[PDB]
């Protein structure tokens, strides 16, 4: 599965955000238009993709920008169905419960923020911003949005930016 | 004013030797692998110097 | 003996000092703090390390820098018994004579800065900083330190910074 | 052959022009002097080099420097030869037709400007600066230089820097 | 080695200090009076040896007391001679260089402060008190006596109570 995950996110158009030859974070498309997390600097691995002008949205850390048509073809498919159970990830499963996503502890550090959680289909149900130790585990924060189209934000108290 | 300017210039060199002697104690105050330069100090006494 | 050398280099926490790119000299610890050559732009390939700010030591053209204890724990052991002979470093065995150290012709250039040289137990008896060509050899300028603790920086005359 | 012609092009000091850690271009040293195209930004990837002062053409966009006489004892080799048939450069063979060089599409992009057009000979004919899409082929804009040693650059109407 | 040694700890009468059932530090008798850590709290593991008054050393953290000339027959043996190498304790062996203990990392928490280090011919040379981080090792704080019978204490900067 981690292997079908990873050959989707692959052919899918993203691209790391590279600062001084380094690995700062990841951003993706999704719905045809560009978001990237506004707390890790740096310029899309896109010339193209680069060249288009972002806005901010300080209460979310996060930013957009408008993709054109032709590159609009082919992005992420989003959902709206996110029913309790596992998900599949860049570093492996993650586990949904009680509205909070959580993996397993030594998954995800510093430069994930970007990397988006994908359901059975294939579709995106999140996007992993950040992360805290949990012990066992570790609580990812993480946006979500509900078939109304309202945009929530999860953050553990004390959440650090991964 | 004469006189002022006079002091103010023997001030100012007196400053720029004591910096230049701090300067070269320090020299031998560099890391000179040991992590512990007491008794470097403890000798020349240039300014603030060994505890002891 | 040049394997167990580069190998304890390499276990010992040792970083070159990276610009756009370039490999522009090394710096190391010993004696639980950091020393860095002056001439040498850039920063350590280290990024704990480089949160240490230095200070300068224009007599001499080097750098030092507090390391905290955690990370003094492994550091390079120096001695002040210097006999003559021959040592080992990075780029193979230097001969001691008269108080100076030489190695053969075509060993050592620009961006050598910061290799220590080695005893037969490991421990640090000199620092590389520079050189002059010297016939069949090359004489290495280099600093060492007396069971007193006297810095003695030994420069050929008309030493080119290496 | 393309073998060959790499292997010439990496043999003669050639350096591609870093900004960031990125390649934006290349410059090469012919008949002993460097030579960069103007509207690539960065500095060549030769510190001896880059100590080396430019001189501006915007007319043509490029810029100039003395080479050092010990520098220029390895450069390339420039012919006034120029006749219709097919040449070999970094990414594979160019026509040239009509007093024109054109190459299939697909080949060359932007970040390849400086890139020299060398003869079964291994001599320099023309420098490549920039294209435009011509359909199944793409006609590069370059200069080159007649027996008599006049200048003249051939740009295709809306050429795009490449 | 290791068996040796707890078998003499053994045989010597040596006592934890018991509070609330629970081991808080380890007290023994050498050079025929008892000595315990200031900074452990609790009473000896032995009735008779409680029976006596201890005074204390704010200075060093450290108590003692008289101990009956019947029960000074057998305490530990102290010497003066303390050359750089290797000794042993309770929780294995100890490294001595420049002047100070070191133990690998690992060995040695809250609670085993009063363990003594011991020789090759089982001689007491320091006892030791606590501790801290020191990487791949830890450092510890102990006590060693000179020839000439002066009490020195070696702390690190910002030690630990182990």
């Amino acid at each position: 599965k981690r292997q079908r995950m990873v050959m989707k996110l692959e052919s899918d158009k993203t691209f790391p955000i590279m600062l001084e030859g380094k690995i700062n974070g990841y951003a993706c498309v999704v719905g045809g238009k560009l978001f990237r997390p506004m707390h890790v600097e740096g310029k899309i691995d896109n010339d193209v993709l680069a060249a288009l002008k972002t806005k901010k949205a300080s209460k979310y850390d996060l930013e957009y920008a408008d993709v054109p048509q032709n590159m609009r073809a082919d992005t992420f498919k989003y959902t709206h169905e996110k029913p309790q159970g596992y998900y599949s990830w860049h570093h492996g499963a993650v586990q949904y419960e009680n509205g909070r996503f959580t993996v397993p502890k030594g998954v995800g550090a510093k430069g994930d923020s970007g990397r988006p959680i994908l359901d059975n289909q294939g579709r995106v149900v999140a996007i992993v911003l950040g992360g805290v130790n949990e012990g066992s585990r570790t609580a990812l924060s993480v946006v979500m949005w509900n078939e109304k189209g309202v945009t929530v934000k999860y953050t553990p108290e004390n959440c650090e930016q991964w | 004013s004469i006189c002022a300017a006079i002091a103010t210039v023997s001030v100012a060199a007196s400053t720029w030797l004591f910096c230049r002697s701090r300067v070269a104690c320090l020299t031998p105050y560099r890391l000179t692998p040991n992590a512990r330069i007491p008794f470097c100090l403890a000798v020349l006494c240039c300014a603030r110097t060994a505890r002891a």
